[PDB]
This record gives C-alpha cells, structure tokens and sequence, in this order.
C-alpha cells in the first residue's frame, strides 16, 4: 500500500520558519496527504496499480474515463509533494546559468515573479503553478508558465488532464469565446477519434516540470487567512513563497545545456 | 486448534473463490442447444485478473501458468477458471470479457434499479430499510410480508407439477406435528387478549380441543387460512387480498449487484450549454425487426425491446455496420428469472446532436457556426 | 496413514470405505459465501485477484472496524468475513448479521460509481478531455464482427440457391 | 456598492448549534465575503453594474472571458449567501406537501440524505450541490439534484445559447430551474471546523452530515412553487 514519506528537511517536525508554521505543514502534508493515500489505496487495492508508483498512475489513469477519480487522487498526491520538495530550509541565491537563462526566457527575474503569482490570482481557483521547460527537436530549452487546475498534470504524457483554462468563463460569444471554444471541441474530437493535436517526442521530454506552487485552499487558508484587507491572503502567500525557492535544486532539474 | 498450515489456507486467495451458483433459470419444459452454448444472462464464475508483469508469465494465480495466446494482447486481462485441474491436466479456462466488460457498460449508464411497476411512474429504489430486508421475526403480520424479497419457501405457481409433488411429500406433510404447534402459539396469544383488555378497564393453550376446532371455523373463510399457512412455511404471496407476485418473487437481490446506485434524479451539468434536460443517450443496435411481432435492440450488451412508435421495419443489407439508432434508457430492473430488463424509451433529436459534439461526428456544430 | 478429518465422520456406518482418502475441506464461510454471490450474480463480473504477493495479507484484517480492511478489495469476501465476525462475536443470526454486513457494502459501492460521473463531469469543466469511453468502443467491434457474419450471409445464401436449382434438371434447355 | 448583508437569524454570534462555530462563521462569511465583494467593487467602479444587484451581474457577465475575474467574484459572493440563508437555528420539520414530493422524485428520504452528501463528498472541487425544481415531460413538479463547480451557477442565464429576443430560452438541451437549496463545500466552511478528515472522523464528510439536521425546510418549500404545476 502507498505510505507517506518523511518531508525534504523535517518541515513536518519544524517547517518553515518564514513561510508555513509547523500546524499548518502538519494539516497541509501530513494530514492531507494521508488523507489522499488513504483514499487512492482502497482504489487500488486490488488492481494493477497496488504497486505502481504516483507517476505511473498519473500517465496510465490520464486518458480513461473510467479511472478519472483515481487520477486525481494519484496526480494530487504527487503534485503536492513535487512542491515541498522544492522547497528550501532557508533562501538560496539563484544560480548564474539559471538566472541568466531566465532573462532569456522572461526578460527579467521580476518579470516571471509577478507572472506566477499573477497567474495563481487570476486563477481564482485550487490548481499548481509550474515554470515548465518546453525542449523542440530543433529548437532551444525554452521555459515558459502552465498553470493547471484542481488536479492537472504538466507531463506531455497526460495532456487529456492538463486542465489549464476554465470551460465556465473562457468559451462564450466574443470573439474570444469562439476561439477558445473551438480549441475545446478541437481536443475532444481530436482526443476521441486518436488523432495527435501536437507532436511530441517520445519519453515525454518536450515538457519537463522545474517548480511548482500549489495555490490549493488547504495550504495557505490558516496561515494567511482569508486576506480581507490585503493583510495576509493567497496573495502574500504566493509572495512569501517567493523567498523559499531552492532555486539551487531548481536548476538541477532543469538540466540547461551548456550555451556560455 | 487448526495447524498454522490450515490456517493460512482458511484466509489465502483461492480458497476465496465463491462456488460456481447454477445458471440463470429457463423454461424446463422447452428444447436447447447441446453442442454450442452463447453467453448467459448474468455470470456464473468469478472473473480474475493479474498484474501486468505476471500477465507477460501467464501467470494467474492459478494451478499453473496460462499459455501467452489467447491470453495476452488485450487491454483488459479477464478469465474464467470452469476448472483448475480437468482430467487432461490443463486448467480448464476462457475469456471473461462477455460479463466483465458487460458490468462496465451498464455501470456507465448510470441508471439504478427500481422495483418493477404495474401499468403515474413511481420509480423507487431498491435499497431502502423498507423492502430490502432479509431478516424478520414471528411478530411480523402479513401486512409487512410485502416488502420481504428473500423467501424461504417457493413460489407455487413457477413449480412444475412434478416438482410440486416432491414438495407437498417430502416438505409440506412432515410438518403437521410442528404445525399444530404454531396454532397453539396463536391460540394462546387469543386466550390473552380478552384477558389483558379486560384488566385495562398467557394460557398454555396445549389442548387438541381447541387447535382441531379453531381449524373448522376457518374452513368457511379459507382465504385467512392460506395467510396462515404462508407463515409457517414463508410462502410469496400470491392473491392480491400484492408485492408484485404476478410473475413471482425475485430468484436473487432485486438488483442482482450490477449496480448500486438508488436514484437517477441528477442533471449532469454540461460545461458549456449547462445543465441539460435528460440523460445523454445511448446509440443501440437493431436485431430481429419486426417483419415476430417485435423488435429487439442492444444496449449496452443486454438485449430489450424497441421503443414504441425506416430501421425497425424492414432489414437493409446495404447498411453498413448494421441498422444503428440512439436511444435513452429510460427504467432498468431486474424480473424473476434474474434478467435485466430495460425500458428503452425514444431519445431527442438535441441530445444525439449534443452527444456527438465532444465526438467530432456532428456535422454541423451546435457552438458559433449554428445561427439558429 | 489416517487422512485429517475435516468433517466429522459417519458415526452410523458400521462397515465405513474410504478410510484412507483425503476428505473436502469445508468452512462456515462456504455455505455464506453461496447464499451472497448468488443474490449478487454481478458481483462475479467484478474482477478479482487470487494472485497472493507475499501470503501475509491475514495479518491486518481486522473485522471489528468494518468492511473497508488493509490489502484486500471491497468485494463479496469482506461482506462474508464481516458478516462471520458479528453473527459470533456479537451473537447475531445469519440474516441478522447478513442485513448489517450488506447494507454497509452498498454504502460503499454507491459513491464509487458516483466518483466515475462527476470526476469526469468535474474534469470536462476545466478543460479535460478523455478518450473512446467502453460504450463506444464495444459498438465499433460488433460492426466488424457484424460485417464478417454479412459475408457469410450472403454467400450462403447464394450457395443455397444452386442446390434449389440444381435439385430439378433442365440440362436439355428445351 | 454592495454590501454586507447580515445572515439570516444572527448566526454571526451565536452560530449554528452543531453545524458551525461563532469563530468558522467568521471566516466563512464575515471575512471571506467581504474579500470578495471588496474586490469586486474595484471591477465594476462606475460601470454598467454598479448599482446591478449580484445575481444580475452573474447573467450580465456571463461567459465572457475579459470579464471571468467580475463573474468570479460575483458568482461566488452570491452563491454564497445562498447558503447560509437556509440554516435553521434548530432542526425543523418538514412540509407535508414537501414531504410528498420528495419521495415522488427520490422514493425516500434517505435516498436524497445519500444524493446529496454522496455527490458532495464524491466531488474532490470546490462547489455547491443544489436541489433544483423544474419540469420534465411526465413529471410536472420535478426535483433534481444538480453539482455545481468551482464557479458554475445553477440559472440558466449563466450559459451560452443561440440567436434567434435573439437569444434563446434556454441553453442547448437545457431547461429553467429554480435554485432551493444550497451546499457550500469550498474549504473556507468546513476545512476549520471540521478539519481536514483523517480516519474518517470529521472532515468534510462529517461536515455534511450535520449540515442535514439543520435545513430549513420551512423555507426550502417556498422556493419550491409547489403550486405552480407549469413552468416557463
């Protein structure tokens, strides 16, 4: 059965001192996350998937109709701790390649700060925040921002459950509306019949998730509160989420080709 | 007292294996098919899988391994086991996908069973602490028989002649002694009325008197007598003076575990038209047209009579793939004999159109091109 | 040797056989486990894994918390060792113990098959698609398989009719 | 500009008996409402829905996605007071006549205790389940069960529809239906009270289920319009 692991530096004991206290850790790792395993375990106790590991679960559930419920328990469980992980004890100054890379990319550090945390606002909603590497067979390691939804994966390999734009508030009448909902029925028709909407190379390297924020209501709604008066809220959580980035491990992750 | 080897056998997994339940019942006084038999109403073995890395060994957790051909290639691993070990050294198995992926189909319906009506549709779950109750005590009046479904005793108008005979002699007569005795019960109980509403404002009861007297004045009201006999025997009412007897009590669950929800009172919220009015539908084959005096169509696997109003009239060879039509399934319950039999009801026009939107088959699509 | 008695043996036979063949071995829970498939037919359709991985699965059931156990699936089984457990332990009758033990196995079936409807439904609200459902894909199989049983059809068909001819003869082609 | 509207029968103080605490409504409604109608005050300063109530902003600002962050706000701070506007103080009876048409639709009581909470439970999103009245062919006076999301709102008006008034009655396939009752499962309600649900114990299951005991039905029934056997 799937059991929960201890946490990267024992945030579950102390956490960060600076951005979660130890309860509210406690409530958003230890309690959730058991809470999840509990419930993907009696889902799979008895199939093919026992055994398997959350990744798996997330590419093999990805796709079918019948498996969407443990998919999100696989893919939940899996990106919230994709965001612990990352996670540093204390501030970690950004590396030369990565931060000269981003410039590249975003025009400036500042620029992909407000973009995030923009982006988990606009959103208005639970989802992740990822800083994806987007890798052409010709083109050059290019990044760039995905924001999913309650449970989406940014692997290439579950695009049926990336989840990136509302089909509430984004496919209407405007002009917008008809473009946006074209794109809608042009995935599911497409998905259906088979059909590939865009080429990807094979092993799912175009897409390489780096980062990961998890604007979730459970992680942030104790220690920051609601936010009513702009003291506190998902807002300042994003921003002290900001200081805490190991942009260290960050970078290892990215796996940057030499180009300096 | 069991050795720790018998133990581990008592809890293992094979030993797990429920027993192989008789077929579902048919006509026992009609021909068959000897040499060639097509799938059954409902499943009778129990259907196994494995992990993906013991499929590609063929291994099933069985006397011995599978062979790699008839049992590897498909998506999903499904098998039967008639026998683990035949007279030919080899586990006697087949494909479990007739009745396996059958439960998936209907699952995806998302329809629940309701107990059959008469011919106002009332359609009320099976489920409830009303009906669905096994258990019962001597204290239970006919009043609250209607509701049991698990009976005791048979249903006399389903027994053959034959049949009926081996149970008027071999059930029914060795049992007078003790049911002179539940008179007796009765008849104290009687006795202790009078007596308990005199004292507002039991007696033994054992005396041949009595019993063999108090059964001569039923004999011109016989119809209480038959409610007293059903009790002492659990008998499913017959006689409305109720419970859908007509065709008789049900052979198993009235859901016979296929599915479980209690009611369909839900809208699916489409995401972008919204709420919808009915269910999405459901495309249907066309078998046996009416040129039989009725046509037969498959939904979802289970075979069921056509709407009641071209494709039903006559056959066309020219049609590719067969005659297919969309259709909604409207009420689903399960009759006496265990078959799950829908009421298939005609589906709209908007809602096929609907449907095959997220499919990419509508040919003109319903979001920016429709004007109108 | 004398074979393990699982059974007790005929005590009336005074001339008994079979003194040295293995006897069935027979549980209290064979005689529950008949009585509940076979008013749960289905139930059998659910697949079900008699492939042991370590053989210590008897170790963390514990039937005095419910059905839900550790290492084994919700199936026809937890409802029968479920329903052994309350008709000793707390002295119920088999129906009684059955009732209890069938009702908390619904409960739990039910909002299974609520979770593959809105988890879908919730999926589609925020932009997620999925592939051929299990509706679809079985029709597209009966096509094939029905155009090949066409074929047959029709050259039988067309076979029969040279044996009606060919059954009276008209080789003079008067 | 809209403001705070207080609850029902001062719940801010006392609170629900067993449903919520004085300090969870507080959060629920007190703060968490006004953060959201603060934000929506700066998107509609001086616009053609200043003085529009909130259900009106919901229709006008319907699927559009230059304005997603005005129907979000409005939706849910609307939504939301739906909810608490039908929690009793104490568990109230219900009507006879409510009573009845409740097992004509559902078969029982029991049966839509397990629907609600059911489909609740089994959601995984944040959303409000509501039990809506409509009309259906053979059934005049209808009620279902319906699950909204994140920010979905159960009228019909928030959906996109046709031309040739151009625009239709109703959505493809849609109908009318008229919002009863509510159930708020955004984590704001119950992820404090009731935790996050480990072991079963608590959480939003337990949320649920005391949410059942304190329905006011008395007003559940007028909304439904029993009397009004056709709808249009």
């Amino acid at each position: 059965q799937h059991y929960l692991m201890p946490l990267r530096d024992n945030f579950e004991q102390e956490g960060i001192r600076n951005f979660l206290s130890p309860g509210s850790v406690n409530m958003a790792y230890t309690e959730y996350q058991t809470f999840i395993l509990e419930k993907l375990n009696a889902l799979v106790v008895g199939t093919d998937f026992e055994q398997k590991d959350t990744k798996s679960i997330v590419l093999a559930t990805a796709r079918d109709p019948e498996l969407a419920h443990v998919f999100n328990h696989a893919s939940m469980a899996h990106n919230n701790h994709f965001f612990f992980d990352h996670l540093s004890p204390v501030p970690v100054k950004m590396g030369d390649k990565l931060f000269y890379h981003i410039n590249e990319n975003f025009g400036s550090v500042d620029t992909l700060r407000d973009e995030m945390i923009g982006t988990a606002v606009s959103m208005f909603g639970p989802g992740f925040v990822w800083l994806v590497r987007t890798q052409l067979p010709g083109q050059p390691v290019a990044l760039r921002v995905m924001a999913t939804y309650l449970a989406g994966s940014p692997y290439p390999g579950a695009h049926w459950r990336r989840q990136e734009m509302d089909a509430q508030t984004s496919i209407g009448s405007s002009p917008q509306g008809l473009s946006n909902g074209q794109r809608f029925f042009e995935r599911s028709a497409a998905g259906f019949k088979g059909n590939k909407l865009e080429p990807t190379a094979p092993g799912g390297t175009d897409l390489i998730p780096i980062l990961c924020l998890n604007t979730w209501e459970y992680a942030w709604l104790r220690e920051y509160g609601t936010g009513v008066g702009g003291m506190g809220g998902k807002l300042a959580y994003a921003q002290s989420w900001w200081n805490m980035i190991d942009w260290a491990k960050v970078e290892e992750e990215a796996r940057l080709e030499t180009r300096i | 007292g069991v050795s720790p080897g018998g133990a581990l056998l008592r809890t293992s997994r094979m030993f797990s294996l429920p027993p192989v339940i008789p077929p579902p019942p048919g006509n026992k006084l009609q021909m068959i098919s000897e040499r060639a038999s097509a799938t059954e109403a409902y499943p009778t073995h129990q259907v196994l899988t494995t992990f993906e890395s013991s499929r590609s060994r063929g291994d099933w957790g069985l006397k011995r391994p599978l062979p790699l051909k008839s049992t590897t290639g498909t998506t999903y691993p499904m098998v039967k086991v008639k026998e683990m070990d035949s007279l030919e050294q080899i586990t006697d198995f087949t494909s479990g996908t007739q009745h396996g992926l059958t439960l998936k189909k209907f699952q995806a319906l998302n329809i629940p069973i309701s107990t059959p009506s008469e011919i106002r549709p009332v359609q009320r779950s099976v489920f409830e602490a009303d009906t669905d109750v096994t258990a019962f005590s001597p204290d239970e009046q006919i009043q609250e028989a209607e509701k049991r479904w698990k009976f005791s005793g048979p249903w006399l108008a389903g027994m053959t002649p034959g049949e009926f005979k081996e149970y008027l002699a071999k059930t029914v007569r060795p049992k007078r002694a003790e049911f002179r005795k539940f008179i007796q019960k009765k008849i104290a109980a009687q006795k202790t009325e009078a007596a308990n509403r005199e004292l507002q404002e039991k007696p033994e009861s054992i005396t041949d008197d009595e019993v063999t007297e108090y059964l001569r004045r039923l004999r011109n009201d016989n119809q209480v007598l038959y409610d007293l006999v059903g009790q002492f025997l659990d008998l499913a009412p017959l006689k409305p003076p109720s419970p859908y007897g007509g065709r008789g009590p049900p052979i198993t669950h009235p859901s016979a575990g296929i599915s479980y929800l209690r009611t369909a009172a839900y809208l699916n919220n489409h995401p972008i038209y919204g709420p919808q009015k009915s269910h999405p539908p459901v495309q249907a084959r066309v078998l046996k047209p009416r040129r039989g005096n009725d046509a037969k169509i498959g939904v979802a696997g289970f075979v069921a009579d056509g709407p009641l109003g071209s494709v039903m009239d006559k056959f066309d060879p020219s049609i590719e793939g067969g005659a297919k039509l969309w259709v909604n399934v409207d009420k689903a319950t399960v009759d006496s004999t265990g078959r799950v039999q829908l009421t298939v009801s005609d589906a709209k026009a908007t809602d096929v159109l609907i449907a095959k939107e997220l499919i990419g088959d509508a040919r003109e699509p319903i979001f920016g091109s429709a004007p109108k | 040797p004398y074979p393990i008695q699982h059974s007790p043996p005929n005590p009336r036979a005074r001339k008994p056989r079979n003194l040295f063949r293995p006897t069935k071995i027979v549980y209290p829970e064979d005689e529950l486990r008949r009585d509940f498939y076979r008013d749960h037919p289905w139930e059998l359709a659910r697949p079900r894994m008699i492939i042991e991985l370590d053989g210590k699965d008897a170790r963390f059931l514990d039937w005095s918390k419910g059905l839900r156990q550790r290492g084994i699936p919700l199936s026809g089984e937890s409802v029968v060792q479920r329903q052994l457990w309350l008709m000793e332990n707390q002295g119920m009758t088999k129906q009684e113990a059955y009732d209890k033990a069938r009702h908390e196995f619904y409960k739990l079936r039910q909002l299974e098959q609520m979770e593959r409807r809105i988890a879908v439904e919730e999926a589609r609200m925020v932009g997620g698609y999925f592939g051929k459902d299990l509706l679809t894909v079985g029709m597209e199989l009966e096509n094939k398989t029905y155009e090949s049983w066409k074929k047959w059809a029709t050259t039988e068909i067309a076979r029969q009719e040279s044996a009606r001819a060919s059954m009276y003869t008209n080789v003079v082609d008067n």
